[PDB]
């Protein structure tokens, strides 16, 4: 096996429009991912809720869609609860709250976007072990 | 003065690395082990056999890489490269395992040697072979270990594969399965293991510390010549310094030294024998009275049920990958697990 | 000569079958006590909640344990690193109930072994020998107090310390495996080749001493009767034993000197043993073993386990049922 | 004593010495780069390349599960990466 | 050879710095060589740290030891441990590693050129170690520099900008010191406190003004002891109980610097004000306790009542009481409830964590500490694996508490087996057997058998 | 009066020569790129 575009294509919008990244791009992705979300996301659980994680069948149910680069750009802007009826800046990082988050004040629009492909394209690879917590280590 | 007696005198020339009559079993086969391992732990997989990297040409460091063994469904096979499993072919064997099967039997009939080696340097220098005789705990442990284990077991496949990290597997799982720390031949293994350590700390440290001066420097180490008819160090004063500190004390010399030979030799032949055992799943797993009770009374607790919860996760949580032939599917929700984790 | 000059010449004199010493003066009452207490807690102590969670391990030989199973429990995780004397508690019955036997047990050994340590110094001092063989003992005492007394400093409590117990001590062991990964730790590798090669090495030198004595006695008699207690003269010939061992490997191989050779048998185990203490004791302080799990990847990114992957599996299993019912969050952070 | 064998530090010292091994050292290393670096280290030894363990759309592992049919079972899963 | 071989000075090689010990000039130059090494490594450590270092990332999740203690002494941080300008640092490091040039060439210059041996160039800077009195002189001289040492420290914090204050109000910020505490009482009760849980001796301190007033005690008691000791010989009762030769001296010192490292360890480990959580992470107690406030703001956000949540074992599953009644978290870290930290003490009243400000009184700072502290426990790998040992390959993390406990522990134990190994041989050479036992006089031998 | 080759000259070539093969296959792994 190996890293095929497509792999790489995930989608874009909710209306079933998709894009298709480099590998460039999803290295970088992992590597500001760990940079910015590890500590909480490791593997795809949530440390510190893990009654939510980030496996794609998750985003999809979450309100707004959270399963495509456009909606998951969103979330790293705005973030809201899953059902999208409260706003959480103030304790979830986003650009948002850039102040008080500040590993998110030098990342521009470019690396938000890699850290999406990454959280969209990763499950494609390990399938079950994102998000699937020490059962599949 | 024939043929014979020709080669005689040149395998025990006095050279550089004594060869002997011994040596035509004991170099061919250890450096065949040793290439063995170093070839396996360099280039060579265990993707077909275990579904593991193992050498450092897929990514693996010093500590996880492995000659592992064969798979299961090879049974005992000798596993020989003209065999019927891999038929002359060289990578094939190589993919099924041939490497571990060549480094066990050539590694043991190179200990053969190396023991015959040691009786053969004994008889010519007129010393006792007592070293050859010490030697032959090292081979008990590796044939039960290596050969009775798995020959009372399945395959090769559950016999330790040659690596670090590969050992510490075999470790777990005789924990986990085997319950092996509860076993007494093995406790009298570790006795004398940390035993004959203890003894070598104990008699080094004792000599270096009731030396006689018998030079002006320093440095002690100078004022010892092997020739010298003298004790280098106080017998006497070693007596009476143990005797008052711990109660006893050694005031025979010889037995001094042969105590230090049996202590250690004894503890690995006793963990041998349990290793046999475990080749049959003879354990010593459980103590029936605590069953009995821990089963009626749920308000009964010891260390002893508390590891067995230990063994059990171990099972389940290891067992799918590490024995991936039996297709073990495991659901999360039989999984053992306590609270929240 | 005034009442103290001669108690100071008792406490220090040589013709005492068992030296006391000034040293002995602190470790003959903590070791009675440790002693003491340690029995009849082993024989008869009652259940003790060592974590703290009204779930009372029973450790005694009169409620129910065998030699094999018997310990004497760690004290109450409520406790944590808090001083527990008798007179703290209300009660002898809410003493041991909380596993106060056990710090009362491992303060007086700890004390008096570290007092042993100092009179092995002491006697070598009044004997005139060279004073290191107190040193050699510093490897075990260190790692007796690792266990006891640095790794809960670590971890917060007393509860995980070792209990004493030959079942408690694997119990230990095991949660160590889960929560450190001590067998990937090169400390404890070091542990390994310490007491490996101690006996190796001590094997080793009983043998080619015993394959070389000098021939003083006949078939019938024990060879050991060759030696007299403080003979002058050698009873076994190391230029035959350097012949053998020098040819059986190479001639550099092999000592000749006795005073380097005993110089290395004592630094192998005691060096070997110093690191697997301090193993322990940085371990304390949550410095783990190497962790590859998932090392290794392919050119899509999957993962291709190594052995490594199957031990994180084995200790995945120790850390879910360990104190199973300890944890109410998710991290089991200490 | 000597077996009469020349002594050690009388030869990697020597001249001759590092002459014959300033050349033979380097080769046997530069021998081995090319062992791997010409991808033949592979094909000896049969050790998969990293996109070669799986297939593109696979998960389970390629393990034999016959005796006497081994060889046979390791061919057919080389085949399905192509 | 002016010794420098194994027959004229009677050590081998491997114990050759021995030969130095009657040689005061040759002695001086590694003693000041070695100490431009010290000086070295602090200035190029800091130029690395400050090289490596992004001010976005908090500083221990940088591998940094060196920047820590510079922005705890107030130096280029503002409120909330935030880097304002990392100029100071910078300073910091050129300034030691310049000086480090200076006391190099003066190590060298005294180890090979100057005089061997110093007592016939000035009977001032010369000495025997057996001189009891020229002895003490020296001890009196170092100790009033120490005591000038810790009196900077005062001056930095009174008069030259402050301290880094993390309980200052509003979450952390530097801060002058115009009120230490100068009680005795105060001051040396630290002294008299247990080290066990719940007291922790001097551990525990837990406020400026505690540490400014204790380094003005000690700044003051040093100077006195330094014109006490050079103007003082040691008292018979002091003579009768030493061993007065330049290795027994060396033997005291490695046992205080023993008992320093074991203390420096749990410093690290379990205080959180002179060793900042902001900078250094949080202290294995206090990522214990944030992890049970997480989920007791998580449930209690869900319509949990966390205060009647009965657990499995009958506990409570987020509260409970310690043994002296005081309200605490549940679970296993009931171990860690002496933790005290500026993220949680609001939430305390008189009996302990008060439900009422539980329920109603949690800022969103505090949740976000505590979910940051919760998930930067000080667990990892030795290769930089952050989290429990079960963890996968990801987050490369390991708390600066955990390298600084470890590797403290690591120098003070074997600096122990040094006060020991040296000790004894200082007690056996001034009596004149660390060379071995005289045959001819062997004393067992005219000693009575014990039975 | 040496000789230059001995069973000992066989015995450190034995070892050495695959040593520095092996050596110079394990450095060139360090470059392999998954
Ligand atoms: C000590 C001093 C040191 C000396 C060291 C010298 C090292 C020498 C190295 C020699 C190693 C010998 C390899 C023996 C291989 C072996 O045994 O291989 C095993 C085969 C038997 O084959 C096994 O047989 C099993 C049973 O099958 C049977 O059962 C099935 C249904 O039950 C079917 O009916 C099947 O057809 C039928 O055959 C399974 O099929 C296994 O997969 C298959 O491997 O026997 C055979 O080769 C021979 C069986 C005769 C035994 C020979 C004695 C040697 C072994 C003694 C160990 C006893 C230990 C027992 C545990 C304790
Ligand atoms: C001559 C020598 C003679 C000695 C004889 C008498 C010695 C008795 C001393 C006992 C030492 C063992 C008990 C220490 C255990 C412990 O809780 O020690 C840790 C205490 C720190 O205590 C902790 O101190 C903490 C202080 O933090 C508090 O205050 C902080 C303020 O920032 C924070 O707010 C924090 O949250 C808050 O809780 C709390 O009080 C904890 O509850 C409390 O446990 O350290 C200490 O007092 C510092 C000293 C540590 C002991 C050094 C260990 C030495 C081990 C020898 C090594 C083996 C030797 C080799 C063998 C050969
Ligand atoms: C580096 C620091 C240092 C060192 C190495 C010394 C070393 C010495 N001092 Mg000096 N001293 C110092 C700093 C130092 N001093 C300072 C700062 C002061 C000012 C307070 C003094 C005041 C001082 C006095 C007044 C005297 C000495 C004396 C001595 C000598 C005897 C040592 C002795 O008996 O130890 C201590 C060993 C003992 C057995 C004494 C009992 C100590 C007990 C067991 C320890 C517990 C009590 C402790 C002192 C305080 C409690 C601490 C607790 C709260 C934790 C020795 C050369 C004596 C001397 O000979 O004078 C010329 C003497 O009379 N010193
Ligand atoms: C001391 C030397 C020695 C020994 C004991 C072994 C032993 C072994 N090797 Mg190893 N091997 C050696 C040297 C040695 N090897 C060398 C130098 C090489 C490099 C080429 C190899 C390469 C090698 C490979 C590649 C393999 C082995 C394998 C084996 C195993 C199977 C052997 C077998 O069935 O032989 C069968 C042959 C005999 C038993 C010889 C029979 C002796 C004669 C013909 C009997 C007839 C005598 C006659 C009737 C009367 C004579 C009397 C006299 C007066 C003339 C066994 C463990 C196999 C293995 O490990 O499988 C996993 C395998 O695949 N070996
Ligand atoms: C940092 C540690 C340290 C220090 C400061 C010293 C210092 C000293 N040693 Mg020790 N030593 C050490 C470690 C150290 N040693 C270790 C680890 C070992 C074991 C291998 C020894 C073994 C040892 C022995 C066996 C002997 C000494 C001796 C000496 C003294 C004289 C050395 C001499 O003749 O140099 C002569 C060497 C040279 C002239 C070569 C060059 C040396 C210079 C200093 C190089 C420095 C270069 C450096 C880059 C500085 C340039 C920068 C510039 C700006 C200054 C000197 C005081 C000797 C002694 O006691 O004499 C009485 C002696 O016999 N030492
Ligand atoms: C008290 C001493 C101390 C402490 C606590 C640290 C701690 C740290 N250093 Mg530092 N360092 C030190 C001394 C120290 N260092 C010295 C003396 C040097 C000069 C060589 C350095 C040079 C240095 C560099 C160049 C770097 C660090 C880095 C680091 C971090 C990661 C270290 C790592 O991965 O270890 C790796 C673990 C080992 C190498 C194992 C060592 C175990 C030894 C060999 C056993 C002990 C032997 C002896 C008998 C005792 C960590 C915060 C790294 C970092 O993140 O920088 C920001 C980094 O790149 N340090
Ligand atoms: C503790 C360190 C120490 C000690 C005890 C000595 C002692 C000695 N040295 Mg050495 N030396 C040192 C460090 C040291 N030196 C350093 C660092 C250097 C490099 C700059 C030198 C370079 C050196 C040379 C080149 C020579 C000496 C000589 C001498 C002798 C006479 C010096 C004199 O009369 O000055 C008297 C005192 C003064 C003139 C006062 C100046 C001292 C400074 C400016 C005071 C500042 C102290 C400072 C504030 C403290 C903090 C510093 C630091 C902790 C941050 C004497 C044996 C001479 C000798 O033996 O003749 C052959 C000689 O030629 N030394
Ligand atoms: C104590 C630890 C000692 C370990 C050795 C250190 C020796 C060091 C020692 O004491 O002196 C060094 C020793 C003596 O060398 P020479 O006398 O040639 O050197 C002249 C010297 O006097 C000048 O320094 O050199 C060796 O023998 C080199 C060892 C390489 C040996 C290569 C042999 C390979 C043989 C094959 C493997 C053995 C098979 C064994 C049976 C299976
Ligand atoms: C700990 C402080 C966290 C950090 C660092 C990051 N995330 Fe997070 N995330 C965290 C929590 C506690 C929650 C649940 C929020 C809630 O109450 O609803 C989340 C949730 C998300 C989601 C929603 C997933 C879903 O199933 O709908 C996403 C997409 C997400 N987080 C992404 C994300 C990214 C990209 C991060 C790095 C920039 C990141 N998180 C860091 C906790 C924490
Ligand atoms: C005696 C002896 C010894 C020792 C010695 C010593 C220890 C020394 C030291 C020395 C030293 C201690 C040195 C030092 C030096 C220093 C230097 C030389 C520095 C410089 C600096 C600079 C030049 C800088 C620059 C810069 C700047 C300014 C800025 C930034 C950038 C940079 C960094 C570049 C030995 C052992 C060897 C041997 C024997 C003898
Ligand atoms: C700064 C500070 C502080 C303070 C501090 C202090 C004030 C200190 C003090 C200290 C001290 C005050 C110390 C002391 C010490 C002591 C010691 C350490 C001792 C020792 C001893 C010895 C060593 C002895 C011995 C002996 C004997 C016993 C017998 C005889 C012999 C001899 C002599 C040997 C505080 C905490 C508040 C806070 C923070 C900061
Ligand atoms: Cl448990
Ligand atoms: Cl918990
Ligand atoms: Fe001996």
């Amino acid at each position: 096996a190996e890293l095929t575009p497509e792999v790489l294509t995930v989608p874009l919008n909710s209306e079933g429009k998709t894009i298709t990244l480099t590998e460039k791009q999803y290295l970088e992705g992992k590597r500001l991912f760990q940079y910015a979300c590890a500590s909480c996301h490791v593997g795809g659980i949530t440390k510190t809720n893990p009654s939510l994680d980030l496996r794609t069948e998750t985003l999809a149910l979450a309100t707004p869609p959270r399963d495509n680069i456009e909606g998951l750009v969103d979330y790293m802007k705005n973030p809201t609860t899953y059902d999208g009826e409260q706003e959480i800046a103030e304790v979830h990082p986003s650009l948002r709250s850039a102040d008080i988050f500040p590993k998110m004040r030098n990342l521009t629009e470019k690396d938000l976007v890699a850290i999406a492909g990454h959280i969209l394209v990763e499950p494609k690879i390990l399938g079950d072990k994102w998000g699937g917590g020490k059962v599949y280590y | 003065r024939g043929w014979f007696d020709i080669l005689d005198d040149w395998l025990k020339r006095d050279r550089f690395v004594f060869v002997g009559w011994s040596g035509i079993l004991l170099f061919p086969c250890a450096y065949l082990a040793l290439g063995g391992w170093l070839t396996g732990t360099t280039f060579v997989t265990s993707w077909y056999t275990h579904g593991l990297a193992s050498s450092y040409l897929e990514g693996c460091n010093f500590l996880t890489v492995a000659v592992s063994t064969p798979a299961n469904s090879m049974g005992h096979s000798l596993l020989l490269l003209w065999g019927p499993e891999a038929q002359g072919d060289f990578t094939r064997w190589c993919q099924l395992g041939g490497l571990w099967t060549f480094i066990a039997l050539h590694g043991a009939f190179g200990l053969i040697g190396f023991m015959l080696r040691q009786f053969e340097i004994a008889r010519l220098v007129g010393v006792r072979p007592y070293n050859a005789i010490a030697f032959s705990a090292p081979i008990a442990v590796f044939v039960s270990v290596f050969l009775i284990y798995p020959l009372g077991q399945s395959s090769w496949f559950f016999a330790p594969s040659f690596g670090v990290a590969a050992i510490f597997r075999f470790l777990l799982f005789f924990q986990g399965f085997h319950n092996w720390t509860l076993n007494p031949f093995h406790m009298m293994g570790v006795a004398g293991v940390l035993g004959g350590a203890l003894l070598c700390a104990i008699h080094g440290a004792t000599v270096e510390n009731t030396l006689f001066q018998d030079g002006e420097g320093a440095s002690t180490f100078r004022a010892f010549n092997p020739t010298q008819a003298e004790e280098t160090y106080s017998m006497v004063t070693a007596n009476r310094f143990w005797s008052q500190i711990f109660g006893i004390a050694f005031s025979n010399k010889r037995w001094l030294h042969f105590f230090m030979l049996f202590v250690p030799v004894t503890g690995l032949w006793m963990s041998a024998i349990g290793v046999v055992g475990l080749a049959l799943n003879l354990r010593s797993y459980d103590f029936i009275s605590q069953e009995i009770r821990a089963a009626e009374d749920p308000e009964f607790e010891t260390f002893y049920t508390k590891n067995l919860l230990l063994n059990e996760g171990i099972r389940a949580w290891m067992a799918p990958q590490d024995q991936p032939h039996e297709n073990f599917v495991f659901p999360e929700e039989v999984l053992p697990r306590g609270n929240a984790l | 000569a005034n009442l103290w000059e001669r108690f100071c010449n008792w406490v220090t004199s040589t013709d005492n079958r068992l030296y006391v010493g000034w040293f002995g003066v602190i470790m003959i009452p903590t070791l009675l006590a440790a002693t003491i207490c340690f029995v009849i807690a082993f024989i008869a102590a009652p259940p003790v909640d060592i974590d703290g969670i009204r779930e009372p391990v029973s450790g005694s030989l009169l409620y129910g344990n065998n030699i094999i199973t018997g310990a004497v429990v760690p004290s109450s995780n409520a406790i944590g690193l808090h001083f527990y004397p008798i007179w703290e508690a209300a009660s002898l019955d809410e003493w041991l109930y909380n596993g106060g036997p056990y710090q009362l047990i491992i303060f007086h050994f700890l004390l008096g072994a570290s007092c042993y340590m100092g009179r092995q110094w002491e006697l070598s001092y009044r004997l005139g020998m060279r004073p290191w063989i107190c040193v050699a003992y510093s490897a075990p005492l260190a790692s007796a107090f690792a266990v006891f007394l640095i790794y809960p400093i670590g971890q917060g409590s007393f509860s995980d310390g070792m209990p004493l117990g030959i079942s408690g001590t694997f119990n230990f062991m095991i949660v160590f495996q889960a929560e450190h990964n001590i067998l990937m730790h090169p400390f404890h590798q070091l542990g390994v080749a310490g007491v490996f090669g101690g006996a190796l090495f001590c094997a080793m030198h009983g043998s080619l001493v015993t394959s070389s004595l000098i021939r003083e006695t006949t078939e019938t008699e024990s060879a050991n009767y060759g030696y007299k207690f403080g003979q002058e003269e050698e009873t076994y010939n190391i230029v035959a034993a350097h012949g053998y061992f020098g040819r059986l490997i190479f001639q550099y191989a092999s000592f000749n000197n006795s005073r380097s050779l005993h110089f290395f048998l004592a630094a192998w185990p005691v060096v070997g043993v110093w690191f697997t203490a301090l193993g322990i004791s940085t371990m304390a302080f949550n410095l783990n073993g190497f962790n590859f799990n998932h090392s290794v990847i392919d050119a899509k990114g999957n993962v291709i386990n190594t052995w490594a992957d199957i031990i994180n599996r084995a200790n995945l299993g120790m850390e879910v049922m360990h104190e199973r019912n300890a944890h109410n969050f998710p991290l089991d952070l200490a | 004593g000597t077996t009469g064998e020349r002594p050690f530090s009388d030869i990697i010292t020597s001249v001759r010495y590092w002459v014959i091994h300033s050349i033979t050292i380097p080769a046997l290393f530069i021998a081995g780069w090319l062992f791997v670096s010409t991808g033949l280290a592979y094909d000896v030894f049969g050790t998969p390349r990293p996109d070669s363990y799986y297939a593109q759309e696979q998960r389970s592992i390629p393990l034999v599960t016959d005796r006497f049919e081994a060889k046979q079972q390791v061919e057919t899963f080389l085949e399905q990466l192509k | 050879a002016t010794n420098r071989d194994q027959e004229s000075s009677g050590f081998a090689w491997w114990a050759g710095n021995a030969r130095l010990i009657n040689l005061s000039g040759k002695l001086l130059g590694a003693h000041v060589a070695h100490a431009g090494l010290i000086v070295f490594w602090a200035g190029a450590m800091t130029l690395f740290e400050l090289a490596h270092f992004i001010p976005e990332k908090p500083m221990y999740e940088q591998g940094l030891i060196l920047i820590p203690h510079i922005a705890t002494l107030g130096w280029g941080v503002g409120p909330g441990g935030e880097v304002v300008d990392t100029f100071p640092f910078f300073v910091v490091g050129v300034v030691h590693l310049i000086s480090s040039a200076v006391l190099g060439f003066g190590g060298v210059y005294h180890a090979i050129r100057g005089p061997e041996t110093l007592e016939e160039y000035s009977s001032f800077f010369g000495y025997d170690w057996k001189d009891k009195n020229k002895m003490t002189t020296i001890l009196g001289f170092h100790l009033i520099v120490l005591g000038i040492g810790a009196l900077l420290l005062v001056a930095k914090a009174m008069f030259f900008g402050g301290l880094y204050d993390t309980w200052a109000p509003g979450g952390g910020d530097v801060r002058v010191i115009t009120n230490p505490t100068l009680d005795p009482r105060v001051i040396f009760g630290y002294l008299l406190k247990s080290p066990f849980g719940g007291e922790g001796w001097i551990v525990s301190v837990n406020n400026l003004e505690d540490v400014v007033g204790g380094h003005i005690w000690i700044g003051l008691i040093c100077i006195a002891g330094g014109i006490w000791h050079i103007l003082t010989t040691p008292f018979g009762w002091a003579r009768r109980a030493f061993i007065w030769s330049g290795e027994a001296y060396l033997s005291y010192s490695l046992g205080a610097l023993s008992m320093m490292g074991f203390i420096a360890t749990c410093f690290v480990w379990f205080n959180n004000t002179v060793y900042p959580s902001e900078f250094y992470g949080p202290t294995g107690p206090e990522a214990s306790q944030a992890q049970a406030m997480t989920f007791l703001i998580r449930d209690q956000k869900l319509g949990a009542n966390v205060g009647s949540a009965q657990g499995p074992t009958g506990l409570g599953k987020y509260l409970m009481r310690s043994p002296t009644g005081e309200i605490i978290f549940g679970g296993e870290t009931m171990r860690f409830w002496d933790f005290r930290g500026p993220w949680l003490e609001p939430l305390r009243g008189p009996n302990g964590l008060d439900l009422n400000k539980i329920k109603n009184d949690i800022q969103p700072w505090q949740e976000r500490r505590a979910a940051e502290y919760m998930t930067h426990a000080p667990l990892g790998s030795l290769n930089s694996v952050g989290g429990v040992a079960t963890e996968i390959n990801s987050v490369n993390f390991v708390s600066p508490r955990s390298w600084l406990a470890t590797s403290h522990f690591v120098l003070a134990f074997f600096f122990l087996v040094g006060h020991l190994w040296h000790a004894g041989r200082a007690r056996a050479a001034a009596a004149g057997f660390e060379k071995g036992i005289d045959r001819e006089s062997e004393p067992v031998l005219s000693m009575p058998s014990l039975d | 009066s040496y000789p230059i080759f001995t069973v000992r000259w066989v015995a450190v070539h034995t070892l050495a020569v695959p040593t520095i093969f092996f050596l110079g296959a394990i450095a060139a792994m360090q470059f392999i790129q998954r």
